[PDB]
Formats: C-alpha cells, structure tokens, sequence
C-alpha cells in the first residue's frame, strides 16, 4: 500500500488527502490506531 | 397473415375492448428504422404516450431484431382509432397505419 | 490518577446509550434507552428492588418494569430519567466521573435548541466534566464514513436520514429523516403477527419482537415475485422458540416488516420508501455528484442490517438511476458502532481540542453560548 | 343563448387556477392547482368518493388525498389531471360550454412549445371554444400594469420574473425568473418549524403552513439589528392556533420564511435575491431607462404581498441606485387579480379578436401554428 | 381630470396615449369600464 | 542554476490562463480564469479546503465553489485574485520564481492605464522577475499571424477584435472589438436550452454547456434554408450525454448558438456581425489594402473554432466585396496558442529585450512610464 509510510510522510493534515485518496475512509482509523499509538 | 413490410410484426388493428390492453408491434429484424407514432396528422401520440400508451423498444444481436411494441392499457374508445408507426432507416421509409376499435 | 484526560465519546445510540471514550476501540457502554416501571408491589420485605434501575439490568426486571425512552422519537421528552440515564453509566459501567474526562456530544439534526442547551448545562454542572461537545450523530457517522463525498442512508439504531457528503461537504437542503425505527418495523410485526394469530403486546413482548426482527427478520430483494415465493415457499415457514419457551413460527413476515420502509403504505405512512429519498436528494445534487454519491452510497444503520440492504437499494437506483453512471452503496457491517467510532475519531482527534464545550464558555455565555460558531 | 360571445378570462394563477370572461371584473374561478390521492379505502358502502375531484373541494378531502400539482414547476408535468381540472372548471365553476366562449391563455414564458402545443389543440378538440388565444401570465400582469414602461417584478402565486418594459417595450434579454415560489418558503418554514419543535410534513400540513405566511408571515426591512430585535422582541413572539386547534407559536419565522428571496443562502440556492434581479436588469436596461424603471419598478404577485416588500425594494435599490435617480417600485394590493384583469382587458380588447387561436388556423396548420407570428 | 372627456374625445386608439399621460395604467382599465359599457 | 534566463511567455488567454517560455512550443500553462466559493462549509474534520485554489483544481470543486473572473469582460475586476493566479501559475504550474525569468504581457485594447500600471509594479515587487514586458494579445496574435499584411479577426478565448494590418502595419482607428465572448454564446445557449425544457444555470452547468459549444456547438453556412434543413433534419437531432450522465439532446441549436455573432438580434445586441465588421475596417483600410485583407483575412480565436468559419467569412464578403477582389481569410486551427506562439516569439526576439520592463525603469518613473514611449 505506502499508505503507512506515505501517510506517515504525508503532509501533516492532509493524511486526509492521502488516506482518503488511497481508499482509507479511515484516515479516521488511521489515526485512531496512530492514536491508540498517540493517545 | 397480413402483408409486410419492415412488420416482421406488425402493430395489429386493434379491435380491443374497453380495458383490453392491447400490444401493437413491429418486431422486425433490424440505421434501425425510427417509429412515428400518429392518430391524426397534425397530431403526435407521444404526447399521448402514457402508462395507457406505453412501449418496449429493444434490438437483437441474435436475430438483428428490434421490438416496438406498444401495450395499451386502460383501453378507452377515446384512444379507439387510428395510429401509425412511420418507421425510417437511415435510408427507408416504411407507412402503413393500424387500427385501434377500444371496443365496448 | 493518569495523564491530561480521555474524552468520553458517549452515544445513545437511538435505541441503546452507548459509549468508550477517545481512540477507544469499543464503546465499553450499551445498553437499553427505556425505564420501567412495576405494578403490583407485592408486599415483599427488605428493599432493592428500585423502580427505575433500566439502564441495563431492567429487562431483567421486564414486565413488572414497563419501558421508557425519553428520546423516544429521537426526542427526548424527560431527562432526569435520562439524567440518570448518565450517572448509571458514568458510575456503573462508565463508572467514572465526569469531571475529569472530556466528551463529545452525539445528536441527530432536527432537535429544538434548547434540548442541548439543557443537556449541556446539566452535562457541566451535575457532571463538571471537564468540558463537552456535541456533535450530529449523522456527522459523526460521516467521519464514521470517511469517504468525505457523498451521501450516507443513517437507518441505525431506530434514526434514519440521508446524509449527503462531498469530501465533507453536505447539503443540508438535501438531507432527511425517515421517521422509521426499526422500533417501527417492530411495530407493524406486532400487528401482524398478533393479528395472524397471536396476543403480542407487552413491553419484553415488544424486546421478543424486536430481538425476532433483528435475528431472523430480513427482506427479499423482490416482492410480487417473491409474494408467488412466499405463496408456498417451505423454507421461511419456520416457527422461532418464542423466548417464553413456545416456538414462534414465522413466514412471510421476517422480511414482509422491514421492506416497508420502501412503501409506508405498509406503516401506511405517506412517506416514501429510503431509497428514493436517496434519489431524490441526489437529484437535488449537484449535476455529476451523482456519481460521487454512486460511489458513496453509504448505508448506515444496523438494525437495517437484514439482507438484501444494499441488493435492493442498487436495484432501484438502478430502475431510477442512468445506467451511465455506476453505483455502490456503502455499508460496513459495524454501522452501530461506527458512528461511536467516527466520534472517538473526531474528539479523539487532538488537532480539535478547540472545540470542546467548556464550562467557562458556556459560563459567560451560558448555554445559549453553544449555538452559534459551535455545538 | 345572448350575443356572439365572452372570450373565457381563464388563469391557472401559478397555485390556483382562476377565470372569468372578458370584461369580467372578478375571476369567478378561483381553486387549488392539485389533485388528490386517498390511500386506506375503508370499505365504504355506495360512492361519490371521487380519486380525484381536487378542484375546490378536495382540500375537503385533504390528508387522505394526496397532492398534485401538474404544473408542478410553473410546468405541467401531467395535462388529464390538468384536463380535468378545466373541465372541472368549466362544468362546475365554469359550468360552461368551451366551445362557444373564446379564451386567452395565461402562460410564463421559459415553456417548451409542446406544451402550449398540446393544450392548444386539446382545447379546441376536447373543448371546440369558438377560438382560444395564449398569453404569457408575465405580459398579462405586464398590460395589467398599464405602465407601458418599466420592468414588473412578477412574484406572485407562485412565480417570479423580472419584467422590465417601456411603452409595452421589454427586454427578454434583460428579462427572468427567480424559481422561488411561496411554496418554497413554505418549504423552508416547514423545515424550520419542525425541526424547531415541530413534526409538520403533511400535504395539508403544508397547506397550514402556506396559510400561516400569508397570514401571518412577514418580513422586516432590515435583518440584523431586526434580529436583535428577534433575540428578546416578545411582540412577535405569538403562538397561532394550529388549524387542528392547536395554536402553533411563532417567532422570528414570521419573517425569515420569505426574506431569503434576497438570500437563496436559507433556501441555500445560488441565485441571488429579487431586488439584484431587477438591479442587474436596470443596468441591463439602456442607460436612461432606468428612471423609467424607478418610475415603473412594478412589483406583481401577491404572496408576495409581505409587510416591507417595496419597503425592501427601495431601500436596497437605493443602496444599490444612485440618488441622483428616484426609485418607485410599483405593486397593487390585487396583483393577484392584476394578471387576471390585464386578460380580461386584451382579450376583452375588442380591437383584438384577430390574434384568437381559429380551431381551422391550427386546423391547417396544426400546432406548430401556434408558434410563429402568433400565441 | 379629464380623462374621461379626453379620452372619450381622444385619437381613438391613444387612448394609450392620454390615459397613460394623465396616470391612468388602466387604460386597461378605462376601456374594460367602457366595455363592461360596450361589451 | 543555468543561463541568463528564459522569459515567461504568460498568456491570460481571455478564459484561461496560459503560459510557457520565450522559445517555448506549448504554453505549460492552461487554465480556468475562476475564483470559487463554497456554501455550506459542512463541519469537516481537518482542513486542505481551500476557499479559492480555482487554478485548475477548483472545477474539481466545481458547483460547492462559485465562478469568479478578475478580468470577467476582459476587465479585471479584481487583482489579488489575478494575484494569487498568477502565483498559483508560477509556483504549482510554473512552480518558478518569477525574479529571475523575464516576462511579456498580454493584453487587449480597450484598457484603462493603471489596470497594466498596477499588475506591472506589482509583477516586479510580489515577482521581481528580471524584468517584464507588456503586448498587446491582439498584437501578440499579430505576429503570431506574421502575415504583416491585412487584418486579423480575434474571437479567442472569450475575445473579439478586428486587427487590420499591413507589413506589421495596422490602423487602430479602424480597429474594433466584438463584446461576444464564447461566454456570451454559452449565454444564449442556456437560455434557449433551459427554455426549451431545461433547467441550466449553474456555475458548472455553464461549464458543462461550454464543453457543449466546445464540442459539438457549430454553424452551418446558411440559415433559412438551413433553417428548413434544421425544420426535420433528424441527422443534427443528436443528444449528447450531459455529463451528470443524462445525455442532453440536441438540435437547430449546436448552430443556433455561435451564428449570432453576425446578428446579435439573438443577443438583442445592437452591434453587427463580425464579418460586416471586418467589411467596414477594410473599407476603412486605404482604397487597395482591401486585396490585402483578402490575402489576409486572418481570423484568430479558438472558441470560433466551430464549422464554415470562414465558410462564412468568405460568403458574406464575397457578398459585399467586389468578386473583382479575391478574398483569403487565414485562420490556423491552433488559434489559442497563436497568441501564446507569437508572445514566445517577440519576448524569446533576442534582437528585442531593450524593451522589457526593467524594474529600474519603473522605479525612477513609477509605473506611469510603462506608458510612453513602452509598454
């Protein structure tokens, strides 16, 4: 996918772009678990 | 039965009945003829075309036919009369009316 | 006894209050949204036996308790009731004190204001949390969704609206409730079935039904065809162990209550079925949404968990929509939680801290405060 | 049974359709524009339960009976509903013979000729008038104003357009429509009442609310300092007795039902309000008419008939006009009417009878007649 | 006013003319009256 | 990190922004000249939602943002939005500092001074580009043309000029413009479309019958015969998917449309057709220039780009021109870039950039310089 690294390495906010670009509805989920890892 | 001439099928001369919903049709092997519907001369029937005049109108690849059909529901003898098909190829034409009798 | 805080993220989910808190994974809390009240008071010595414990325990206490919303129609009509509602949670199974840990605020649209003025108050004053937030439970489905275009079919604990997205951009124009509940559903069972040959009226008689609904209760994608099917077809004649211990049998209805919400004539509503709802509201959309929405037609809503959801609701789009553009409706299986999720997400979400009602805030501005440039 | 004849002063007033005869004083006819759909038949001994006698009576059958207008959009979605309704009209209000009663024909332009086509020749088949004759609503209102010069803002049962003339001379260019209708505002009241407390979708649900604005509905100049005003002003703050015997209560509605003509923003839509249509109209206009205009800044439609609405008019042109030009925006109380009796007037205008729809003009030609050299 | 000499007694067709000079919109108006007469 | 520089060859071709480079071959730069506004701003986690990132994105926002030209009538109303435009362009599409690289500056005829005095200081301060140039687009054009001889008719991008010239010489008294703007036809053609059974207006909507005209819109040499034509000729009776996904029929209008840039009656206009307007420039034009212009009848402007262009031309001409004179009207297919192509070759004119507006130049006389004696 990337989409970890790439999100990882997206710019700041607009994992939104890329999540979302790359399927993930969930940058919701992306960042709750990035969360649950930052919480 | 009667004479042809796209009318593989031919929409019938509908001696109907009140009610009878009745389907008139030109399945004919089939540019694809367009169809003109008409009772009258000044006058159209697709702004009459309603769910008492309604239509199914699709090709076939198997056999190169289409299908105009027109079922008639609530047949009325205010719709009893005459009605047409004037269908044209890219290159044809073909006249030949046909008859609504809602009868009773 | 930890770090800064965990926002709760509390959802009455329409039918059950529900709840985790932030980057929660699981909202730890569900459970019934009634109150019951016994009859006779059989002389009974000693004491424990409360008349308002619902909360999760009173379907234990079903039929001496009767039932209470107080949101009844996504309305809630009493408070205290639901008041307690929270302290069962926050200090049974949230168990927890407000004060200490934020929450954002689940609602659906169409409320009259002070309802949240009310709840929030309350919310900082019996709960001193340390500062709340609301937010549509319609929108905290769509973050929830997370395909920020698009509409999304809210059916879920007992709600319904339509809810059209574009990257986060929603026409509020556009966007509906259904009035129906799966509560609904339930209802026409009970008349149904009662009528069919059955006495089904009480309060745990409605939780049988709704429990027969939500287990066994589905839809068949067609209907005429599928009423020849019904005409004899075996397979669905299947009675149920009615929970007494009798053996409820069931036909035609498992899926003739549901699809009802396609023709209210059934409920006899003069509401149209959801899907054109959706239809209509997209055609209300701009011109080539629409294909954004074909991509994004997200159901949500549990309780419209039956089969054949989605089957049914492409097809008539499909018998309404140009097959030129393709559609997908978009439904997760988790659509309860779902929106608990996306709120996790959303107060969770600690680039968004701003926004939490504060107790000052709405101090210097009590609660008329929420309103503008906030909820 | 009299002399040659009275051409028929018939007006489907966008709402309702309305008529009398040339040089008629009074539009004897005067009914809503739907048709109505019972749902349940209860079996009911004998008949009389007519599907669809709207006219003037199903109103008395509302809530069973659905609604229908055919014309929904200021467009006839559908004409044997609409067939009906004139026969209706002339056989039970009209209760007259067409065909021996000519008649002109009021019509807003934006319509695809079809459908004068259709209704024409219908008319002389089905009806067989001596002639008929068709007439834009806008123009008749237009002559109606006899202000041969300046536009006319058309707003009225449910339309609008902007009219600018002079001397009889308008500009189509210049010329257009605002979608709005009162029932838009209808719509918008709906969502707010309900969503403020209310539950309030229903067909005579929406008839409650129509009559509510144009009753009760208004509209002050300003909105700011008007909604300060709103944020304590008791004086609105009356409850008006819901025609169940209810007294529904009502606030700043009054008012923000209508205003948004201005500001689509409410109705969310793009357009712009009425006022900035006739400005850019104006500045569309040659480069002196536009006192003309000020002079002849006619409004026209009678829901409109709010508190304030030249009040408006004026005081924005001004923010909008210069000075150095006096503005008088022009409205009779009877706009409504107004279309009526401009009718009256020219097809009463005995100097006139040529231009008359021959059933033999069509006859020849058929339809498409209609179009060139004649309407 | 006069208007109703003057157009009485006006060009038979400017009437136009007259009764909208001396305000009268309803030439409309003026003519439907005097046809109410001479219908 | 290279040679001196490479001059900006930067083309606001009157609808879209264009650009490349002086010695360029394709303008890198091709784009909408818009603004949009969103509406509603559902609440949207997160941010990346621009207001106004029009560029070439912002259609992708299309019918949430609205539509804004600066230089709407070939008049730029506003500047910070031209401003950030053109650091859109030279810093995401041209993503360059515009210090380092020279520039010429396309402009019409027709402009106040200080429109080119502001842009130009500015384009040195927010830009401080090496230096810049201004030319006019119809003069860039010209050479573009490089027929130094005879007239140019520019309807471009939304442009119209006639450019009579000779060896480079051209007679600005003769010289003219044509209001009509593709945009203009765009108009026509939402009018009629809407009318005749439609309901076009939106910001997009005009987009999409833009693409409309772009695409399939044309003109057939005659009229009233090809108006007969147009009475039952089936071929033309085309619709076309609108891009919703409907496919939007179409007739006598895909031609009805442009045509009246000869007789723009159909625009009300009181102006005259674009080849009359060549016809009296011309005889303007000393007494045998005129076989000149016939050599040199070169039209310019894409959106004309439509059938018969010159079909036409050369009819009308030859319908007042002596048939003595032998006419050549001279238009390549690549109008657009012409412009842009000519623009690449005065500025990357090597043997030119004494010309070029120094940064000095303007400081010791402001901006006001640019005017005699440069520009």
């Amino acid at each position: 996918e990337d989409v970890w690294e790439i999100l990882r390495q997206a710019p700041p906010s607009e994992y939104e772009r890329i999540a979302f670009q790359y399927g993930v509805t969930d940058l919701r989920g992306m960042l709750k678990r990035l969360k649950g890892m930052r919480r | 039965d009667d004479p042809i001439g796209l009318f593989v099928m031919r929409p019938q001369d509908g001696e109907v009945t009140v009610g009878g919903s009745i389907t008139f049709s030109a399945r004919v092997a089939g540019k694809p003829p367009v169809v003109k519907w008409f009772k009258g001369k000044w006058v159209d029937l697709s702004s009459k075309v309603g769910q008492h005049l309604q239509l199914h109108d699709s090709y076939d690849r198997a056999s190169k036919v289409y299908l105009f059909e027109l079922h008639i529901t609530d047949a009325q003898p205010a719709f009893t009369g005459s009605y047409r098909c004037e269908v044209s190829t890219k290159d044809k034409f073909d006249c030949s009316n046909f008859n609504l009798t809602v009868h009773e | 006894d930890d770090e800064e805080t965990t926002a709760l993220v509390c959802d009455n989910g329409s039918g059950l209050v529900k709840a985790g808190f932030a980057g929660d994974d699981a909202p730890r809390a569900v459970f019934p949204s009634i109150v019951g009240r016994p009859r006779h008071q059989g002389v009974m010595v000693g004491m424990g036996q409360k008349d308002s414990y619902v909360g999760d325990e009173a379907q234990s206490k079903r039929g001496i308790l009767t039932l209470k919303y107080p949101i009844e129609h996504g309305i809630i009509t009493n408070w205290d009731d639901m008041e307690k509602i929270w302290h069962h949670t926050f200090y049974n199974e949230l168990r927890v004190a407000p004060e200490e840990h934020p929450t954002l605020l689940t609602e659906a649209p169409l409320n009259p204001k002070a309802n949240r003025e009310k709840m929030t108050q309350i919310m900082f004053e019996t709960f001193n949390v340390p500062a709340m937030y609301v937010a549509i439970q319609a929108v905290l489905s769509l973050y929830a969704s997370g395909r920020t275009t698009g509409i999304v079919l809210d059916s879920g604990d007992g709600v319904t609206h339509n809810v059209p997205i574009y990257e986060g951009y929603a026409l509020p124009h556009a966007i509906m409730r259904l009035d129906l509940a799966g509560r609904d559903l339930t209802d026409y069972l009970m008349k149904i079935l009662t009528e069919r040959g059955y006495s089904f009226v009480t309060t745990a008689e409605r939780e049988i039904v709704r429990d027969i609904k939500e287990k066994l209760c589905y839809v068949a994608l067609d209907f005429e065809n599928e009423m020849a099917t019904a005409a004899s077809s075996s397979s669905l004649e299947k009675s149920y162990e009615l929970p007494d211990g009798q053996v409820i049998t069931i036909g035609n209805e498992r899926f003739r209550c549901p699809e009802t919400l396609f023709q209210p004539s059934f409920i006899g509503m003069e509401s149209a079925g959801i899907h054109e709802t959706t239809y209509n509201s997209i055609m209300k959309c701009d011109i080539d949404i629409r294909k954004d929405l074909y991509a994004n037609n997200v159901l949500s809503g549990g309780t419209t968990m039956y089969p054949g959801i989605a089957d049914r609701m492409q097809k008539e789009i499909t018998a309404l929509a140009p097959s030129t553009m393709k559609i997908k409706i978009i439904a997760p299986p988790e659509r309860k939680y779902s929106v608990w999720i996306g709120g996790s997400i959303l107060a969770s979400l600690s680039t968004f801290q701003q926004m939490w009602i504060s107790k000052q805030e709405y101090d210097e501005a009590g609660p008329s405060i929420v309103h503008r440039k906030c909820f």
